[PDB]
């Protein structure tokens, strides 16, 4: 129980129907394992390209991490996907993830452009309603970014406990943020809860102690995990930490919550 | 797809599609259907309608309407409903010369104020809460209707969308341009609710943004930075607004006691920061008969 005392509701309330909502929505690493023309390097392939027309399209991280968590759901409910069909599955993942958290979302065409004809506004109707049919529309997840966004707030509260007005530093968001994004391309990071994968990046960027302090967890309850992200944040570190991006059109209180992209691949090989 | 169902009247339209009452043909059950023509819609199915069927597929409460099943029939996407008899609208208007008995209001206010909470908790904004949205049944319930306008909320929150609330129940922080709005917006409605429950007309009838701000600083006294810190440095804010005072609570809702009078003020209050809650509302002693409290830990 991270949250301060909350004004709304039981601050203890609050976080177990937030916690009780991991239990709720169910991911599974080996989702490939029910489709054997698949292989793990094509989500990573398809969700560095999410990343990269989420950038273009000056989409959140929300809808991004909201598209993928749409696409290893709806995998787990399917049984033989050819490679063809992934960039049907991934862009309509997008088109119903940009609705829900878009105030303008990008056109229907628009997403039809951005996969140079291989995918028509038609099909993407229609996939949209077999992934949110199949999903059994449960699509109101916390999303891995989600969580890094409340622990990023608990990090930077005052006497004055006002949790919902955002008040924290740009540029340590979004190096949290890239390593994130990062293991997100790994399948293996679905047997780690989204609330777990944010906190132990959380943990690699700060300490222990503080990650306890903004999410709750014990260490116990994040040690195979920031064992696992042990790579990821080497390949980051290796590489020097990125700078925030200013977007046309987007106010710079709201930067560091736009997505971007990077040569995440080659960073993944690693 | 519909095949089991049968219209039997047009309800209303509400933020999206058609309400019709059905009838479950074997079953005798009484439905509510919210149609959606895919056929017309470019962009397939609505923003409003993927966020009303995943919002309330998680929001189980005795106070706030059941969404039963979800079906598609190849050109429409039909949401089925629990039915309820009546709406708080035309509820209000069948009893504007009677009047609704201050015990009745009482009890609507509670149960309006256990669905906010439990929307809050699950941290749902509902972003619509007129008197047309508050669905009555036979036995003395209240439940919340049409999520179509509402969005979940992250903590923190971020910028939404400016254009959100039906204007009569609209918070002065919308009205005023804030960038940031929370749970504080829905407890305004609800203090608007209150008051035209009790007076039987609407809190602040206005016919433009500038009308609905006046009328609500003729009632509630122009904000200052006092009673409201940041007012003047917010975006629609004009340093020549006339300066009024705050009405005596006796003379803008006759009928209601010290108790009733204090809850909605607290309600009404221009700070969201200082503005009463749903769950701190449910604690008010105006309540304090219809509800005994519970003990607490630690
Ligand atoms: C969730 C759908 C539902 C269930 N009951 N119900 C009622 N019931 C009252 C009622 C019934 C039969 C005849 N008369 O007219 C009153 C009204 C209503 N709405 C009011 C009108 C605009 C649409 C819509 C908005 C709120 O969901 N929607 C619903």
């Amino acid at each position: 129980s991270p949250l301060p005392v909350l004004s709304w509701a039981n601050r203890e309330e609050v976080w177990k129907i937030m916690l009780n909502k991991e239990k709720t929505y169910l991911r599974d690493q080996h989702f490939l394992e029910q489709h054997p023309l698949l292989q793990p390097k094509m989500r990573a392939i398809l969700l560095d390209w999410l990343m990269e027309v989420c950038e273009v399209y000056k989409l959140h991280r929300e809808t991004f991490y909201l598209a993928q968590d749409f696409f290893d759901r709806y995998m787990a409910t399917q049984e033989n996907v050819v490679k063809t069909l992934l960039q049907l599955i991934g862009i309509s993942s997008l088109f119903i993830a940009a609705k829900l958290e878009e105030i303008y979302p990008p056109k229907l065409h628009q997403f039809a452009y951005v996969t140079d004809g291989a995918c028509s506004g038609d099909e993407i109707l229609t996939m949209e309603l077999m992934i949110m049919k199949a999903l059994k529309w449960r699509l109101s997840p916390l999303t891995i970014v989600s969580w890094l966004n409340v622990y990023m707030q608990v990090a930077y509260l005052n006497d004055l406990h006002e949790v919902l007005l955002p008040q924290y530093p740009q540029q340590i968001f979004i190096q949290i943020a890239e390593l994130l994004d990062l293991c997100v391309l790994d399948v293996d990071c679905l047997e780690f809860p989204y609330g777990i994968l944010a906190a132990s990046a959380l943990y690699h960027f700060s300490s222990s102690e503080l990650m306890q302090k903004v999410s709750g967890y014990q260490w116990c309850d994040i040690e195979n995990c920031v064992k696992w992200m042990v790579p990821f944040a080497m390949v980051i570190r290796e590489t020097g930490s990125s700078k925030l991006k200013h977007f046309r059109g987007v106010a710079d209180e709201d930067a560091h919550n736009i997505q971007t992209h990077r040569d995440s691949l080659d960073l993944l090989d690693k | 797809s519909m095949e089991n169902f049968q219209k039997v009247e047009k309800i209303g339209e509400g933020t999206y599609g058609v309400v019709y009452k059905a009838r479950n043909k074997l079953t005798g059950e009484v439905v509510a259907l919210k149609k959606i023509r895919l056929d017309t819609e470019t962009e397939g199915v609505p923003s409003t309608a993927i966020r009303e069927i995943s919002l309330l597929k998680e929001l189980n409460h005795p106070n706030i309407v059941k969404l039963l099943d979800v079906i598609h029939t190849e050109n429409k996407l039909y949401l089925v409903f629990e039915f309820l008899h009546q709406d708080l609208k035309k509820f209000m208007d069948a009893s504007a010369l009677t009047g609704i008995p201050l015990p009745l209001i009482k009890s609507y206010l509670f149960q309006l104020l256990q669905g906010l909470a439990f929307c809050h908790s699950h941290r749902v904004l509902h972003r619509d809460l007129k008197p047309q949205n508050l669905l009555i049944n036979t036995e003395g319930a209240i439940k919340l209707a049409d999520f179509g306008l509402a969005r979940a909320f992250g903590v923190p929150v971020r910028t939404y969308t400016h254009e959100v609330v039906t204007l009569w129940y609209r918070a002065p922080e919308i009205l005023l341009g804030c960038k940031y709005y929370s749970t504080a917006v829905d407890i305004w409605s609800l203090g608007c609710i209150f008051a035209e429950m009790v007076t039987r007309r609407a809190l602040f009838p206005g016919d433009s943004e500038i009308d609905q701000l006046f009328r609500i600083f003729r009632t509630l006294g122009t904000p200052d930075e006092v009673v409201w810190p940041g007012v003047t440095s917010m975006p629609d804010y004009k340093p020549s607004f006339p300066k009024w005072a705050r009405q005596d609570f006796s003379k803008v809702v006759p009928p209601l006691d010290e108790d009733g009078r204090s809850l909605l003020s607290q309600m009404l209050h221009y700070d969201p920061n200082k503005r009463i809650s749903a769950k701190a509302a449910l604690a008010h002693p105006f309540f304090q008969d219809v509800t005994k409290p519970v003990p607490h830990l630690r």
